[PDB]
């Protein structure tokens, strides 16, 4: 195997001790494998950059400018963790779970990281940075071969073979070609294993700078997939990796982000004339067309979606439409619910 | 090797420029340099007429080959803030794109001109690391080709691969510059020019706003297609002139007959043109919205009453006018348009009718006998003076205001 | 070839489950050597009922149920050799009318033996060509998955999109509308090249046709024949290409 450096060496106790400190992460561990054990969750743990920040500024700095160096020494912190923390040892069962790595990810502030898809400079080249938008287009998910299992029909021994590609570690490896070795060195015919096998899903989306502020490729893997929509608002935070001016912008990203106030409310709702204060409240700039705007309250609050026994359905919202001349409180009208309501297209 | 100590001399020149050049007992290369520290924005906006006055062997060194010298200044910069970019900005003659034979190759030259859209951000390799198969020996090369493009045969002695993780790229934009219509003679098709961006010279210009921009002029493989790299993006009497023809009374009907003096009459129709083509003031609001300062005026009635030499006479008084038809202009020719490269797979935009003369009168014939699809077009840049296109995956939207 | 190379000792030992396949086993057997059935459809429930006759015994059994689920492409090749194995004699008098595919093959088969024997007087085929049937896995019933409480998901119609990443290779269940149904194409297995100077038969089998010839008559004489392919030598089955999307391809009767 590959011989660990005095800076590899050094990050892997440094790793085991933030999580010891600190009691919320440790017990994080054992309700997921205990859950996960009785019932047959994800193997992620969202770890907080203000914990880490706290704990030691020198490893803060690592992890925002060369984290392809210091997320495989966490990764393994976990895995280590993990393995000892289990106090049932399963005969039949030592060989399916104790498998799978143990991802992490990220949550908090960023400071001068969460920037722009249009704003995304090559000066944040392999940085862990937070860039949000809007997904435009979602690919199919497809399964990524990661390390495949053999067998020999005349010696009885299984091999294993690691396929290392571009989109999976954070450092720069051997990129192993996608050919499954038919012969071993003895001149045996070897049996490719698809039970024993590993794989992992992938997936690459399209992110777009939103409009409202005014497109960059995130490959999403592991169970990130199948967890963005054409269509809403998310963050996606990871690591600037420049594949390949033929250089592919990608991201590794690692975790997608999709009662005084209640007091006020009811005083208010004491009064009996909350019906037409609420209504001239909505467009203020508009003189007169009380009658107009009263039906635009009700429109918004919606009514009741009355669901029967047997299945059938009844419609709740109410429709209007607006007939009469053009420019007389209709044009400029639109537009006033469009930044009143909560959810709006305006077509 | 005599290049060697040649190269010595020019460096240590460039450093005592900056030390010594002062204006009206002031430091302005000084001060722009200690400023830029505070506000971390490696660049330095060097003017081309103060080399001029320093010494006149450093300015013609420049415009000679400024390939080798302008490498050369940004190991300057750095020793004395102790990599920082060079903005050039020259204030001379302004040279027409029509007037770029062979003798500009290598050179400086300056244009002027509006651009015509912009493609997206691309990375450039400028300090690659490579690893071997067999030894696993790292080595480090520096790539130094500030006259190039894309990857023209990357230097590889192959068993070696590129490492992507401890490498450095820069930011880099193409652009697409149209020369000025005003100087475009009759009957020919105005061309293009396509332009290179570098570190923050990218996503800084509008897709639809003149602007000045100096340049070197080379050629590249692909007959050769041209290109310019980018360097800087930027009378008495005269002014006397026109402040005593204001207070005259009668400038409003002087004015009116001056316009079209083919045309006998019509009082009303000529003096609606003295105010369209001055507009009012486009005034936007601190909560965000923009109010319309264009006036439109539409023209109907019988014809013969030189309808089309009205339209003519407005696009030659105007500066920035583009004269179009009705069913010659499609929704390709009256908004932007999406094309693709057949050369690079590339989705790119086109300027049109409406796009590229932002900030003028557009004067369109016939519109009666228009279309269906190209009437939506027309009535959102009426209201909003904007141009919101999402084909193709490609949401931008570009100002017109006509 | 020596940094990554772990050797995870699994508890499913091949060398003991090929045991049980062949006391399992021992009227659907008959009927194949008869070219009667050229389809072998194991049902998956008459394996559960013969590990309940095992486990009351006291003999400590493997679970064969969850062996297929987990992979059942290896089953293929490991139910296939204990059938051969213990392929009882055809008791229908074989004719030289009938099948005329097997009369070339019995014809192959006693030309090979007889220049084997005189080539040792003289001094002193691969097992999916003669494989015939397809075998099939039916699964479970709704009846027999209520009484067996261990992962249950083979017996679950299942769809589309709950098919997962740890989904692959496992004997699933997939419910929808079969759309584009395609031909029946002719697909090869077993590539025979039937050469020119020696006239040897090299079998190839396909999971680049082969041009030159590795017998050792063409080896020690120095004369590297051209092998030709015979269609009539190669073995082929049926392949149809049908799409639920998923793509399925059915193969065999």
């Amino acid at each position: 195997f590959f011989a660990p450096d005095a800076v590899f060496g050094d990050r892997v106790r440094r790793f085991q001790e933030f999580l010891d400190t600190f009691t919320s992460y440790r017990d994080s561990v054992r309700s997921i494998q205990v859950y996960n054990s009785n019932n047959a969750l994800p193997h992620r743990i969202i770890i907080s950059l203000d914990d880490l920040r706290e704990f030691d500024r020198s490893f803060w700095s690592g992890i925002l400018v060369e984290p392809a160096y210091f997320i495989p020494p966490a990764e393994k912190a976990l895995t280590d963790l993990a393995d000892s923390m289990d106090d049932v040892p399963h005969p039949n069962a030592s060989a399916v779970s104790s498998r799978h790595p143990w991802k992490l990810s990220f949550k908090g502030s960023f400071g001068a990281h969460a920037l722009s898809p249009r704003t995304l400079t090559a000066q944040h080249l392999n940085k862990l940075v937070s860039v949000e938008g809007i997904v435009t287009k979602t690919s199919l998910v497809r399964p990524k071969l990661i390390r495949s299992v053999h067998y020999a029909a005349k010696t009885g021994r299984f091999h294993y073979r690691d396929y290392t590609d571009a989109t999976t570690t954070l450092t720069t490896r051997i990129p192993t070609p996608a050919i499954y070795p038919t012969e071993d060195t003895e001149g045996n015919k070897l049996t490719t294993e698809y039970g024993y096998s590993t794989f992992i899903d992938h997936q690459r989306i399209t992110v777009q700078e939103m409009p409202e502020m005014a497109s960059i490729d995130v490959i999403l893997d592991d169970d990130l997939v199948d967890k963005t929509k054409p269509g809403d608002r998310v963050n996606v935070v990871g690591v600037f990796k420049s594949l390949g001016i033929g250089f592919k912008t990608l991201i590794l990203g690692n975790t997608v982000y999709p009662d005084f106030d209640i007091r006020n409310i009811n005083k208010l709702s004491k009064k009996k004339d909350i019906f037409d204060i609420l209504s001239q409240s909505l467009a203020p700039s508009i003189y007169g067309h009380d009658h107009i705007k009263k039906a635009i309250l009700l429109m918004l609050m919606g009514g009741v979606e009355k669901n029967l026994e047997n299945g059938s359905h009844l419609r709740g919202d109410i429709n209007i439409l607006m007939v009469g001349d053009p420019s007389t409180a209709k044009s400029q009208l639109l537009r006033f619910v469009l930044n009143t309501a909560s959810l709006a297209i305006a077509t | 090797s005599p290049n060697d100590d040649d190269n010595t001399e020019i460096i240590k020149s460039f450093k005592n420029f900056i030390l010594e050049f002062r204006l009206d007992s002031q430091f302005i290369y000084r001060d722009q340099l200690r400023n830029n520290i505070l506000v971390k924005n490696y660049s330095l906006t060097v003017n081309m007429e103060h080399l001029i006055g320093y010494n006149e062997d450093i300015y013609k060194k420049l415009s000679d080959e400024p390939s080798d010298i302008i490498p050369l200044f940004e190991t300057a910069i750095t020793q004395v803030a102790k990599t920082f970019q060079l903005i050039l900005n020259s204030n001379a003659n302004q040279i027409p794109l029509r007037d770029l034979d062979s003798e500009h190759v290598s050179k400086i030259v300056r244009l002027s001109g509006i651009i015509i859209s912009t493609s997206v951000l691309s990375s450039r390799a400028t300090y690659l690391s490579i690893m071997c198969r067999n030894c696993r020996h790292t080595t480090s090369i520096t790539i130094n080709n500030f006259n190039s493009i894309t990857g023209n045969t990357v230097s590889l002695p192959d068993p070696y691969i590129i490492i992507h993780e401890s490498s450095k790229f820069i930011d880099q934009q193409f652009l697409k510059l149209q020369e000025i219509p005003e100087l475009v003679p009759v009957g020919e098709m105005p061309r293009n020019l396509t332009m290179t961006c570098d570190r923050y010279l990218t996503n800084k210009v509008i897709p639809g706003t003149r602007v000045t921009i100096v340049g070197i002029y080379s050629i590249y493989n692909s007959i050769r297609t041209p290109y310019i790299k980018i360097l800087g993006i930027q009378t008495e009497e005269e002014e006397e002139e026109f402040l005593q023809l204001s207070r005259n009374p009668k400038l409003y009907e002087i004015l009116t007959n001056s316009i079209a003096p083919s045309i006998f009459g019509n009082e009303d129709i000529k003096k609606a043109i003295v105010c369209l083509l001055m507009g009012g003031s486009k005034k936007i609001l601190p909560d965000g919205m923009r109010l319309r300062g264009d006036i439109n005026v539409l023209l109907l009635g019988d014809p013969g009453t030189a309808k089309s030499q009205l339209l003519k006479f407005v696009e030659k008084v105007s500066p920035i006018a583009v004269y179009t038809s009705g069913k010659g202009s499609s929704a390709a020719g009256l908004t932007a348009s999406v094309q693709r490269d057949p050369m690079t797979r590339e989705f790119y935009l086109e300027g049109g009718a409406m796009v590229l003369a932002d900030g003028g009168v557009v004067c369109i014939d016939e519109f009666d006998k228009m279309r269906d699809e190209d009437r939506v077009a027309i009535h959102e840049a009426m209201e909003q003076q904007t141009i919101s296109i999402a084909k193709a995956g490609i949401t931008t939207v570009l100002n017109s205001r006509t | 070839m020596s940094a990554a190379l772990p050797s995870i000792q699994l508890p499913v030992d091949y060398n003991n489950l090929f045991n049980e396949i062949t006391d399992f086993l021992v009227a659907m057997l008959q009927k194949v050597a008869n070219r009667e059935l050229n389809s072998v459809i194991i049902d998956l429930d008459d394996i559960l009922q013969y590990q309940n006759e095992k486990f009351l015994q006291g003999t400590q059994a493997d679970d064969l149920v969850s062996a297929i689920q987990q992979n059942a492409n290896h089953f293929t090749e490991l139910f296939c050799r204990a059938i051969d194995n213990n392929m009882p004699l055809p008791t229908k008098e074989i004719d030289y009318k009938d099948d005329v595919l097997d009369v070339i093959l019995n014809q192959r088969r006693l030309r090979n033996e007889r220049m084997l024997s005189d080539r040792t007087n003289e001094i002193r085929f691969p097992p999916n060509l003669t494989r015939r049937y397809f075998l099939y896995f039916k699964p479970l019933s709704q009846n027999c998955a209520r009484r067996y409480r261990k992962k249950a998901i083979s017996s679950k119609p299942l769809s589309v999109r709950q098919i997962k990443g740890d989904f692959l290779g496992q004997l699933i269940t997939v419910r929808g509308i079969i759309t584009r149904v395609s031909d029946v194409k002719p697909a090869v297995e077993v590539i025979a090249y039937t050469c020119d100077q020696c006239g040897y038969e090299v079998f190839q089998e396909v999971n680049t046709p082969l041009s030159e010839c590795t017998s050792e008559e063409c080896s020690q004489n120095q004369t590297k024949g051209q092998l030709f392919m015979s269609t009539r030598a190669s073995k082929f089955s049926a392949f149809q290409e049908c799409k639920i999307s998923l793509n399925i391809h059915v193969n065999g009767t």
